[PDB]
RNA sequence: GGCCUAUCGAUCCUUUAUAUUUGCAAAAUGACGUAAAUUACUUACUACUGUGCAUAUAGAGGUGUCUGAAAAGUUACCACA
RNA sequence: GAUGUUAGGAGGGCAAAUCCGCCGAAUUUAAGCAUAUAAUUAAGCGGAAGAAAAGAAAAUAACUAUGAUUCCUUUAGUAACGGCGAGUGAACAAGGACCAGCUCAAACGGUUAAUCCUUCGUUUGGUGCAAACCUUUCGACGGAAUUGUCGUUGAAUUAUUCCAUGAAUGCCUUUAAUUUGAGCAAAGUGAGCAGGAAUGCUUCCCCAUAGAGGGUGAAAGGCCCAUAGUUCUUUUUAAUUUAUUCAUUGGAAUUUUUCAUGUCGAGUCGUGUUCUUUGAGAUUGGAGCACUAAUACGUGUGAUACAUUUCACAUAAAGCUAAAUAUA
């Protein structure tokens, strides 16, 4: 059960914000290195496919890309993070 | 461990002791820590920690006292 | 075979043990019981000595 | 298996004779532990060998009203006392980094406890007859006379023990201060019923705050 | 111990006190709990009614601390005071005892029995029954929910 | 239910029904709904509140060696109780 | 990269109770048996120590929160697994024992690698009869080391306060323990009787802080060794006693005030898939294979698959470390 870090807890034993009544208490180098690495190394092969899907720029193509990324890395979380990161690169490069 | 540079240095020194012969044959390398399940602590690795055999032996161990 | 793990001892109970001590001391108090226990106590002046 | 008697359930089925151990050692082992620790205390220049510990409140629902010795005073508690961790460590006050003072009362209570121990202790000059003010907020050294007289005194160890909670349940209130209109049961069940919706709102506030 | 045992009473008697005709053979039904559902089914039906199969919801780790909560009935409540104190309250109407149910290690107050009529009492506890609240109120006392 | 005397099936499991009954373990998913309120981590108040899985209750899927092991032969080469 | 009877060194084997890796059964149980069970056992093979292993949070909780590891007491025959049969089976808290923390790597330091090592030497000691050990600073000449050793543990700066420091003269006393070997060690060899010979039987004497044990021609406190008791000497380690002057280099902790807000282990984690293993259940751990990440507002836990998201708690993929604890 959630607590509140302001409006201190009710003295009762159950329900929301409950319990005993004591007074509760209370990036530059990274970019440079990454940029150097990108100039040396370029994209992954899968990343190249992902770039082409993002470049197509449609709901079907983007949906396919998200699913593809999920298959390649395993799990939604990793795939989504990668798709957003590549998409951001594609927008920036296109600009 | 039979050459002075490791014997002198107070850093890293420990590996010269007689008790660290053959770490790789005993599961006392990073790989060793891995396959014994010693890398991951917490409830998830449960029984591994004092050694897998040791843990089994403690759990089996049946104990009596003089007066019961 | 006889093993190492016979039930050798017994957990005798605190309250009972205390009572046994009190009662044993009290029994010693009584003249007839000491004599009965077989001591040659015939010429002693008093049993709580 | 036969008639009324409960179902059998004895887990000696995997080999167990090769696995008994019978402790005939109890009293002798106890005597040994005592003798070593006593010997150590005797060795250590008449100093106590016990280390100070914070009082803490027990984990979870089960023991919420009870209090016991923890492990390690935290940085806030040391700072409040007027000590720094290494210095504290030398005079037997035990440290940690892990604890964090969640609520006010516990911090105040622990700094008072540290202070009481600190005020009590009297310090031997390190290299003899060379007494100085010293570092880290450790209490300053002392002369020969005070030390000599103090060594002769009994070292009272009461501070090391756990604090007794003084019972105060047998307590009295005037009848005409009682408020009889309250419904405790109703309040409780309603609070339980309303919990999900309150969480739903709280979650929304938390989202709002973070942006 | 040994001298009292049953076998010494029967000591020379061929069966050892264990039946000439059928004799005592090893493991005579099969081991332990085996005969359930089949040849010892009648014993299992007749002595352990509900035994076989599974029923109800699963619970992955109980973590028993969460759900701990000893009970007391109101009936015993005045008994948590010593005698002399109780008499003093009976004599003097103007004051009443508070009772903190936590200090004696109980969490929920239940409703068995009869309280002394017209002694108010203030009850501090984590949990109450519906009945208990009504009874405590009926005698003019108050319930205080407290952690 | 069939004029009466016959016409048949445990546990696990599955399956589909039922409910203003419940769970999924620190939390949330109807709905910022209804009032207010100020510009916000605001206050009340609401039987009905994601997917999937699970329970509880009720049938049904079958055990004809029918109170319910998933099971073919052979030994004149043979062993043992 | 070879090569060297080059110079200095090391490993091999034996021993296993406890201890650590593997590899790995079945008899058995189920009244049969095939999943289970026996059992992460036995056998097989490798490796250590006086104990080992584990260890300094990718922990638990959901509280008024705890807080490295091990062990005991316990939770618990419980949650749970299982022809949901036979049977198997944890964790958290709580009470204790003990109680100890740490360093690489990463960052930072170039008007100068401040490191490290062999060989040659060289001196302040102390013990010891001698043998010998044990302390002790100071240089060479080689090498090694920037494909990264060393220092530092954000950075300066204020006040306060400490610690190493070096020289002179002085001073090593009394006790307490502790542990070895050492000594010394109380009174009857009194009648009489029967006996081969009392230590027996009487009876008259006694000693005991010793009437434990043993020996002696039959049961001996006084026959003997020993025993009780002490007196020394041995081990180490407490307490106590005395330092005082002068000397300079170097380091540390708070505290002010600034300014910097930095770093954090990849074919690894993860996921799929397999097989194994488990209390682990739409996978507990391991393992093979395939795919293969993110940078701290990250990513990992929060025991039912998932999405969209809170919040608590942690900081993986490098290392070490006493204690308790175990011993057929």
């Amino acid at each position: 059960g959630r607590k509140s870090t302001i409006k201190p807890a009710t003295g009762i034993a159950v329900g929301f914000n409950s319990g005993h009544v004591v007074t509760k208490r209370n990036s530059k180098r990274k970019e440079l290195i990454k940029d150097v690495v990108r100039e040396i190394t370029g994209f992954s092969p899968y990343e190249k496919r992902i770039i082409e899907l993002i470049k197509i720029g449609t709901s079907a193509s983007t949906k396919r890309s998200l699913k593809y990324a999920k298959k390649k890395l395993g799990t939604h979380k990793r795939g989504k993070a990668k798709r957003e990161e590549i998409q951001k690169v594609v927008i920036l490069q296109r600009r | 461990p039979n050459h002075n540079a490791v014997r002198n240095n107070p850093k890293i020194n420990w590996i010269c002791n007689p008790v660290h012969k053959h770490r790789e044959l005993r599961g006392l390398t990073s790989a060793g820590k891995k396959y014994r399940g010693l890398r991951v602590k917490g409830h998830l690795s449960a029984k591994s920690r004092p050694s897998i055999r040791a843990n089994w032996k403690r759990r089996q161990l049946i104990k009596l006292r003089k007066c019961r | 075979p006889t093993k190492i793990w016979r039930r050798w001892g017994r957990k005798v109970n605190l309250k009972e043990k205390r009572y046994a001590v009190c009662s044993s001391i009290a029994a010693s108090g009584v003249t007839s019981l000491v004599l009965a226990r077989g001591h040659r106590i015939s010429h002693l002046k008093e049993v709580p000595l | 298996v036969a008639h009324n008697n409960v179902l059998p359930n004895v887990h000696l089925h995997k080999w167990w004779q090769h696995r008994v151990r019978v402790n005939f050692s109890k009293n002798i082992k106890k005597k040994k532990r005592r003798l070593l620790r006593e010997k150590r205390r005797k060795a250590n220049g008449g100093t106590p060998i016990e280390k100070l510990h914070p009082i803490v409140h027990c984990p979870t629902q089960r023991y919420n009203f009870r209090t016991r010795l923890g492990k390690g005073f935290t940085f806030e508690e040391l700072k409040g006392a007027g000590l720094t961790p290494r210095a504290a460590q030398t005079i037997g006050i035990c440290y940690d980094k892990r604890r964090k003072n969640r609520s006010e009362e516990s911090l105040t209570k622990n700094v008072e406890r540290l202070l009481k121990y600190k005020n009590s202790l009297v310090m031997i000059p390190l290299k003899k007859n060379k007494a100085k003010k010293g570092i880290g907020g450790i209490p300053a050294d002392a002369d020969k006379n005070t030390i000599k007289e103090f060594r002769n005194k009994k070292p009272l160890l009461s501070i090391f023990k756990k604090e007794k909670n003084t019972k105060p349940f047998y307590e009295t209130i005037e009848v005409s201060k009682i408020d009889k209109e309250f419904l405790a049961y109703k309040t409780l069940r309603r609070a339980k019923l309303a919990e999900r919706r309150k969480n739903c709102r709280q979650q929304k506030k938390d989202i709002k705050f973070k942006s | 111990a040994t001298r009292f045992k049953k076998n010494r009473k029967k000591r020379g008697h061929v069966s050892a006190g264990h039946g000439r005709v059928g004799k005592h053979r090893k493991h005579p039904g099969g081991r332990g709990k085996a005969g359930g559902l089949h040849h010892m089914r009648i014993n299992f039906d007749k002595y352990h009614p509900g035994y076989f199969g599974k029923v109800g919801m699963r619970h992955l780790n109980l973590l028993k601390n969460r759900t701990y909560c000893p009970t007391i009935n109101v009936d015993k409540l005045w008994g948590l005071l010593p005698e002399e104190k109780k008499k003093e309250f009976s004599e003097n109407k103007d004051i009443a005892p508070v009772i903190d149910v936590t200090r004696k290690g109980y969490f929920k107050v239940l409703g068995n029995g009869k309280l002394k009529h017209n002694q108010p009492i203030v009850v501090k506890a984590r949990y109450f029954s519906s009945v208990a609240e009504k009874k405590i109120k009926a005698v003019g006392g108050q319930c205080i929910l407290v952690a």
